[PDB]
């Protein structure tokens, strides 16, 4: 039986307006509904790496030129504990764009949460 | 070409039956006063900082002239200041009455005279070795305190009794029994507006004086048929001495509940349409469970309303173009408003609290309640501007009083309904004194447009002056 | 030029006789409020969903304050809420009142009080085993109560009774009749305006108040001459409280009939001309059949009027530029409106049927009753424009809350009574919530033009900011 | 536990033969394995507000020059139910993609029947 | 009254430095942490058709001028029955990007290992 | 029972001579075999309106160019009683038609018999 | 105050697939269900005047260039005593129209049955 499908693990970020990624943005997130620059509104991120690491960085997320979040240089994941709010801000400083309530669950390790689960 | 926006009263569609509503200010109060350009103001309402520790939720409170002190029941606790004097029983709203030597609380049907010797009475008849008149004294559902005399409202059987003069834990030796009787039923709540007993029934709101009578077995109080008014109260909580009558929520006995003041025999309507249709919002239960207070500092006369799910405060200062309403809440997604039971003492305003066992104090440099920032609304009427194309949206802001650079979500609605991207522009800093709240470009006008404005902080948010630039 | 077009009030001329009319609204309500440019909109009345199944058309409805429920007596049945409480013979409009003990209907000539307790009882004159007075008893025609008494007018003979305090099953023991006594004859009904027994005959309305007396045999009730009014009443159910007073239609014995409002020993007209032609157009018959009653729902304080073939509402909330009526109706082709004893309880007005044995609850979102669609005008007044050749017909309409992209029926006259050609523009989609309706080329205007402007719906219709564009 | 991931919101449609946004293209949600053009076929959607109000809007959905969903050229949150088939249409009214139920797109298969079994 | 963001499920595949897709490029399927591109470490692909049948297909799969897979000119889903690792090149032939485990379990032996344990 | 035929309302009004509406035409109605040119044999002749009211109107009735009945230059539905004659002449004064009993064309004659026998 | 609609009695006859008269053409009067070209399956028809007489015709009915029954220059009302039916051909002799039974039935011999059963 399938139980996989193929995907793509790696968010993009792009302009509102046009279709060209937010080249050297910003990424700002925090408490829902709130303004997640105030570093006291901020929220613990942390990088996912391929066994489950789970090392926590400094909030500012950097995105690459292609639209990717990247930490020294390298592709990473970046994961959070609770919904959050968004605040993405391009190379010159502008707002890109701010979302008051997001929450994406991670559709990886499964086995994990079925193990405290059941 | 600049035009205002006034900001004290927005105005916007509900989606669910497409009509017109108006749009409230949250946690911002209208002050009018010639500012700049301006004619008035809007400054947040003022934030709370803890006080002392109570027993549990605020459930009554009240200023006993007699102590010159604040009496508060909070749990099952009784104060007078911070130190407790008594037990009180119970879960739910009390009320409260004082004399010359006792602090009366109406709680479980009994009225429970705490006194300042410390010992405590309930109100019972008089023993039978008496030969004193005996009354059937079933429950209590509202005290109050006039000319010496504690009177109470029977529970649901439309009858309302005094005390002795001598002896206040006992009912009247003779004459202790009175009716509304202009009524078929209802004693809802009572209360004393100058020198009457005020008896708050279901259609009706009577009026009895002292009839000055001293024989024996003489009726003490008469009935005043002139004073009356044709309109009734939602529950025992929803009167209070406003101004210098008392404002009410009327039973759904009379139609569809509104706000009203009572004058000379009539009750004038304080309540505006969308006020009318939030209480509609309300079963007949959830409704009577609604609580009203009043408030006064800097000119404010404030009517505070407490619903399950709305507090909504009345400005009398304030209506000059109509009834002045706004909206308080904790939180930022439309939770209730904490606190609960203001009363002004020394020099300063002291609430309850609504979900903890604590008291405030209503400090007015800063906007949070107990250390967490809270959120203000201040929205626009829609207007018909179709290829507008406006520009230079600018607000007139006190800044200076701050811990951060807080900021404001600008947004428009082009439907009155569902609002656009929200632009982040710094409305206060602290130790600034001038900022000059700007966004430049604003987008063109289709067919209509209005903002939202709203702000996040733990300081105070002071707003006036909104105008645009229509080109 | 853009001229704006009220729709509040229509106007056009009665091809019988070449008079000029009004056009009221059918199925509008007008509320005044500063939308934008337009300073109040149209919003459709509401509709009726199916609440309860009764046991015939509705005959009587009251707020019983005692029991906190409303009582309907409906085909021969007695409901208090939607359980069946008594048996009621008859087949007309009955009159309604209550006290401490039971629930009193009039009907039949009969006072029959339905006690709580379970048992019937009727009012008749005490046993002649008795030592107590023994009265004329002869027919029932209006009912009231008033300090626990029952006062009821007997059919025809300008006399009326009350009952006694301790049994109300029977007159009083000694002073139980009183008349008017200010007039030839009319007692056509009774009612109770403060604390006052209000006798309301033809040519004359007479207040009663209470003496004070105690001695057997004196009287209970004096006549206040300095309140009495010099106008009468058309029909026992001809007459409702209103705002503070009474609202009552005259009869034909002081002159052709029209609507008043009591002032203070006055009646002032609430009607128009064209209400005054509409209520002569009934003879004296079809008049006394006539039900007047009140609603009352945010902020709108309706007095509504059911004849054979209209029901009148009149808005005195939005009368700020003369009387506000409008016609309720059923159907497409002027049928008569089904609503009738509207009463609120809860949080929901509820009300009886006409025609079916079913009763309803006056939802919002909607405007059809009972499931089916519903017709709505707004005429425009006639006005001189020769050769003005309009243009841009728009119209502000709130959408979004509909089932279907429902249209509107555009026509316009040109001699006040005949409309030409019907135009369909949609007037709402679901879900959408700008639409903007609008019909871009309108005919040339040769000496007057009027737009009639008919939608079908059911979904709630919101219309305001009529405007033109006339070179 | 870091179960919420840092992902793009405001998604983004693009064509299927092309890296170009679907611009003023045409997006219908209805129930699983149908066609969703057809308004029998169709469900509900809703605009997600700042105040949390959830405001139904009117199916056609409409994608902007970057790529995502818009309402008055406003860039807005849709929601609707866990399980709907999608239809995406270009501007002349071809057909972009279609998709008989989103839920069967999501990574991880095997969670479903876990869930659905222990 | 919803408890999904309305998303796009199609996977696309871009590149990891710049702002483009992966224009004809290459994604090799194979077992957990190893090198997908040696045909020894491969694992069947299966693409999942609109009713849910399963046709198996060689391993590398064709990403197109949209960056999306297509195995008959036509947008396909692919599946498979064990956890996997997956590695995109580009059709220059430099690798694009690595995952050695998308879901961090396999859940082809997970499933074995919870049929017993729960 | 379908009774009903699904016609033309707003009835044509054509020239005798050439295949050409009457316009500007006057048709006058009247009693049975009579001269309804002369107002002594006219009879009421009620405009039909939306809101259901008959409103009489002068007798003269007005031709367009589309061979209609107008009021105003708007096309009205008009009424009168079963039995009456007709005379249509055109803008010169000149005789376009005369029908002195207009139940005499009804295709079948035999119904008013049948009626008035059984 | 009024029971019927003023329409226009007088038949006029058009081409079946153009808006134009049936210039110079001939209607047919025969038989029901059959051929009534064929002059044994003609029936006798008669022109009615204003006061009443009928006056027998040839079977050919003359359509002048307004589309209307001429016999002698002047419009005429074509009766017949039994239910027939109708044909109508054009000025060049292609088939415009045919009825077979105009009345569906005929009342010449449903005279004699209702006589005798009503």
């Amino acid at each position: 039986t399938a139980n996989v499908v193929v995907s793509n693990p790696r968010p993009i970020f792009t302009e509102s307006r046009s279709f060209k990624a937010v080249a050297n943005g910003k990424i700002y997130i925090g408490q829902i509904d709130t303004d997640p620059v105030n570093p006291a509104n901020q929220i613990p991120v942390y990088i996912e790496n391929e066994d489950g690491s789970h090392v926590q960085i400094t909030q500012p997320l950097i995105i690459n030129a292609a639209g990717k979040i990247v930490y020294n240089g390298q592709l990473v994941k970046i994961v959070t504990v609770q919904g959050h709010s968004m605040a993405i801000y391009d190379a010159n400083g502008s707002q890109v764009d701010y979302i008051a309530n997001v929450l994406k669950y991670d559709p990886d390790q499964y086995s994990i949460e079925a193990d405290k689960k059941f | 070409p600049i035009q205002q926006l006034p900001m004290m009263k927005g105005m916007g569609k509900d989606f669910k039956n497409a009509d017109y509503i108006d749009y409230l200010p949250v946690n911002m109060l209208a002050t009018p006063k010639e500012i700049l350009n301006s004619s008035g103001y809007l400054r947040s309402f003022p934030g709370i900082t803890k006080r002392y520790d109570m027993n549990g939720v605020s459930r009554g409170v009240e200023y006993n002239t007699a102590q010159n002190a604040v009496y508060r029941v909070c749990g099952g606790k009784l104060y007078k200041g911070e130190s407790e004097v008594g037990d009180v029983a119970g879960s739910g709203r009390v009320s409260m009455a004082h004399g010359r030597t006792s602090q009366a609380v109406g709680v479980n049907g009994q009225l429970v005279e705490y006194r300042y010797d410390g010992t405590v009475k309930t109100v019972s008849n008089w023993p039978a070795d008496s030969g004193f008149t005996q009354y059937e004294l079933g429950s209590v559902r509202d005290i109050t305190r006039l000319r010496g005399r504690y009177a109470w409202s029977k529970d649901g059987t439309d009858s309302w009794f005094i005390t002795d003069l001598e002896d206040e834990s006992h009912p009247d030796r003779y004459s202790a029994q009175y009716r509304a009787e202009s009524q078929p039923d209802g004693i809802i709540g009572i209360g004393t507006w100058r020198d009457f007993i005020v008896c708050f029934g279901s259609s009706t709101i009577e009026y009895f004086s002292l009839t000055g009578a001293t024989t024996a077995g003489a009726a003490l109080y008469v009935a005043q048929p002139s004073l009356m008014v044709q309109k009734g109260i939602a529950g025992t909580y929803c009167k209070t001495p406003f101004a210098d009558s008392y404002a009410f929520i009327s039973h759904p006995a009379t139609g569809a509940p509104s706000v009203y003041i009572i004058g000379s025999g009539q009750a004038s309507p304080i309540a505006t349409a969308s006020i009318e249709k939030i209480i509609r919002s309300y079963t007949a239960e959830e409704m009577a469970t609604g609580v009203m207070e009043t408030l006064r500092f800097d000119s404010h006369e404030l009517l505070i309303i407490h619903l399950p799910r709305h507090v909504l405060v009345y400005d009398a200062s304030s209506s000059q173009n109509g009834p002045q309403w706004c909206v308080l809440k904790t939180g930022l997604y439309d939770d209730v408003y904490r606190g609960v039971d203001f009363m002004y003492e020394g020099n300063q305003i002291t609430c309850g609290d609504k979900s903890e066992a604590v008291v405030g104090q209503l400090q007015f440099d800063i906007s949070s309640q107990y250390d967490k920032q809270q959120e203000h609304l201040l929205f626009t009427p829609l207007f018909k501007a179709d290829n507008a194309r406006c520009f230079d949206l600018e607000v007139e802001s006190s800044t200076g009083v701050a811990q951060y650079a807080d900021r404001l979500f600008l947004s428009a609605t082009t439907d009155g309904i569902n609002y656009g991207r929200e632009q982040m522009i710094e409305q206060n800093e602290p130790f600034v004194y001038d900022k000059r709240v700007l966004w430049k470009r604003v987008g063109r006008i289709r067919r209509l447009i209005g903002f939202k404005l709203r702000v996040i902080t733990k300081s105070p948010v002071t707003l006036s002056g909104c105008q645009i630039r229509l080109e």
